[PDB]
């Protein structure tokens, strides 16, 4: 189905596979995506159900002190029964999100995002050359970190760049 | 030890590389100028 | 300057004639000029032309259209890189 | 074929009017040149079939590129649209 | 004055290496500035010479083959 | 293999004869390929004759002089050819890559 979706994208890519002139086709596409999601959820849930039916001989546990987090989560998994489906859905949706993201490192490298920005670099260069405090104040105690430490406001360009960086971090 | 000898040889080789690249770039510039003024 | 290195055009092995000529040469007419003031004036004129109207136009264009082929979405990256390279100066 | 008939091709590229079919013919010629006459195309394919023939190929390609640049500089103005509309406006 | 400037810069770097208010600048500063500048200049000159001579040799070979096919 | 002073000569002759045009079909009947093959054959023959790998031997020199396309040499060696049609086809083979019906009658005359 993924191969067929890629082929259909390569086909309809010459007549705008989106925009506004794409109603019933987009509906069929989203229905097929939901069908694939339901199939994957069914597969995962029934695999977990078969595993639980096979390991049903190990049940009725208790919390034991002086142990490690691995043994703690193991005994919690053996005791509780809803944590099974909870972590199953969690891992399934995490894998779905990872597959939808793909390779974001190359996208970030092409977008070129870092800590220091052009506005901050120009402000530092101007303050090192002359004494013109343009935009927000940027004091430097032998290192451009005093405003970041004191939680001082910055420029609009730096603010929007940080907003985009945090949006990318949230997407990751 | 052959380490210090190799390091000195590499330094001399880099110096010769620079001194030869300078004159080679000058010669290429002169040759291209002559070709442009002749053609 | 070491910043003006390399001359490969494209992913393939392509070459170009010369790079920087301190004297008057016809290759300087094909490449950049021999004066930094010309590049500075070009960058200043580009930054002056890249006003709020053109920025809003490009934003509306990128919002109403998002490519049509397969080449990875780089619209915002190109926009920000062009803005930075137009507002920065060359050394 | 374009190199063999480069006389009439270049003549058509250099002769332009304010009619209707002339612009379409120039557009088709420019598209054919851009699709089947490129230095990258020459470097990719046919690179091992007489470089002298390939030399004439890239020479005609450069001539076609100069003609295309001239046509772009001529038709790149917004007022050219209304200037040419009055030449073919039958009614 | 460049020698005194480099000596003062080296002294300031050696003094601020133990200070926590110069770590970013110390990391941004090159380890071997003279060697790095020499390497950058050598690489730039080599790339320029290579590109120029390769383009010229390609043009010369194309003209050679053209004249050969025209004469024979 | 027989004559000791002709191994490289016959090798060069065989390498030159490989450029003969046997009616190529790259999609349809095209004369450009035939003309290019004939020009390449003539250029290779001239290059060999100027270098010397096809010289310094009376037999191969006479062979090359015949293949170049002459008239008095063929009139002298008429014992090989047949009659006027053989002379005409020999001329058309050793002088031009291909001919048109507008000039075929002129060449035959």
């Amino acid at each position: 189905c993924n191969t067929q979706i890629t082929l259909l994208k390569k086909i309809v890519k010459r007549v705008t596979p989106g925009q506004q002139k794409f109603s019933k086709t987009a509906s069929i596409l989203w229905l097929l995506q939901q069908e694939m999601v339901t199939w994957r959820l069914i597969a995962a849930l029934y695999r977990d159900r078969i595993q639980s039916a096979l390991e049903e001989e190990n049940m009725f546990e208790i919390a034991a002190p002086n142990a490690s987090e691995k043994t703690i989560v193991d005994k919690l998994f053996q005791r509780d029964t809803l944590v099974r489906q909870s972590q199953l859905v969690v891992d399934w949706l995490e894998s779905i999100a990872k597959d939808e993201v793909g390779d974001f490192s190359d996208n970030i490298e092409y977008y070129a995002k870092s800590v220091y920005w052009e506005n901050t670099l120009h402000t530092l260069k101007q303050r090192s050359m002359l004494s013109l405090g343009s935009s927000r104040p940027l004091v430097s105690e032998l290192d451009p970190d005093a405003p970041i430490r004191q939680k001082l406001p910055l420029d609009d360009l730096d603010r929007e760049d940080d907003i985009r960086l945090l949006k990318y971090l949230f997407t990751l | 030890q052959h380490a210090d000898e190799e390091r000195e040889k590499t330094y001399k080789l880099a110096e010769n590389i620079d001194a030869q690249l300078k004159r080679m770039a000058q010669d290429l510039k002169e040759v291209i100028e002559h070709l442009n003024t002749s053609a | 300057d070491p910043v003006f290195s390399n001359m490969t055009f494209g992913n393939r092995r392509f070459q170009d004639t010369f790079n920087t000529d301190p004297n008057m040469d016809p290759r300087n007419l094909r490449q950049n000029k021999v004066s930094q003031q010309d590049v500075d004036t070009l960058l200043r004129e580009g930054a002056n032309s890249f006003g709020e109207s053109l920025q809003k136009r490009l934003l509306d264009i990128e919002s109403l259209y998002c490519k049509v082929r397969s080449r990875h979405s780089f619209i915002q990256a190109l926009v920000r890189r062009i803005r930075g390279l137009l507002r920065v100066s060359r050394v | 074929f374009l190199v063999a008939h480069s006389d009439t091709i270049q003549a058509i590229l250099r002769s332009q009017e304010g009619s209707l079919g002339s612009l379409q013919e120039l557009a088709l010629l420019t598209g054919i040149i851009s699709k089947a006459a490129l230095p990258g195309v020459l470097n990719e394919l046919d690179i091992g079939l007489n470089d002298g023939s390939m030399m004439e190929l890239q020479g005609h390609i450069g001539r076609f590129q100069r003609q295309c640049l001239a046509l772009l500089n001529r038709f790149g103005g917004s007022d050219r649209l209304r200037q040419l509309s009055l030449q073919d406006d039958s009614s | 004055l460049e020698g005194f400037a480099s000596i003062e810069d080296v002294q300031q770097r050696n003094k601020l290496k133990q200070d926590p208010k110069y770590l970013q600048l110390l990391y941004k500063k090159p380890l071997d500035p003279k060697s790095e500048t020499q390497m950058q200049e050598i690489r730039r000159l080599n790339q320029y010479v290579k590109n120029a001579v390769q383009d010229v040799n390609d043009v010369l070979d194309l003209e050679w083959d053209q004249y050969l096919e025209e004469k024979q | 293999s027989t004559s000791a002073s002709a191994r490289s000569m016959c090798r060069v002759l065989d390498d030159l004869l490989k450029k003969m045009p046997m009616l190529h079909t790259g999609g349809t009947q095209t004369l450009t390929e035939f003309e290019l093959k004939w020009q390449h054959w003539r250029e290779e023959c001239e290059r060999h004759l100027q270098n010397g790998t096809f010289s310094s031997n009376v037999h191969m020199e006479a062979v090359c002089r015949v293949l170049l396309g002459d008239e008095e040499v063929l009139l002298e060696k008429r014992d090989l050819m047949t009659t006027w049609y053989h002379f005409l086809v020999s001329r058309l083979l050793f002088k031009h890559p291909t001919v048109k019906p507008t000039e075929l009658h002129f060449y035959a005359q």
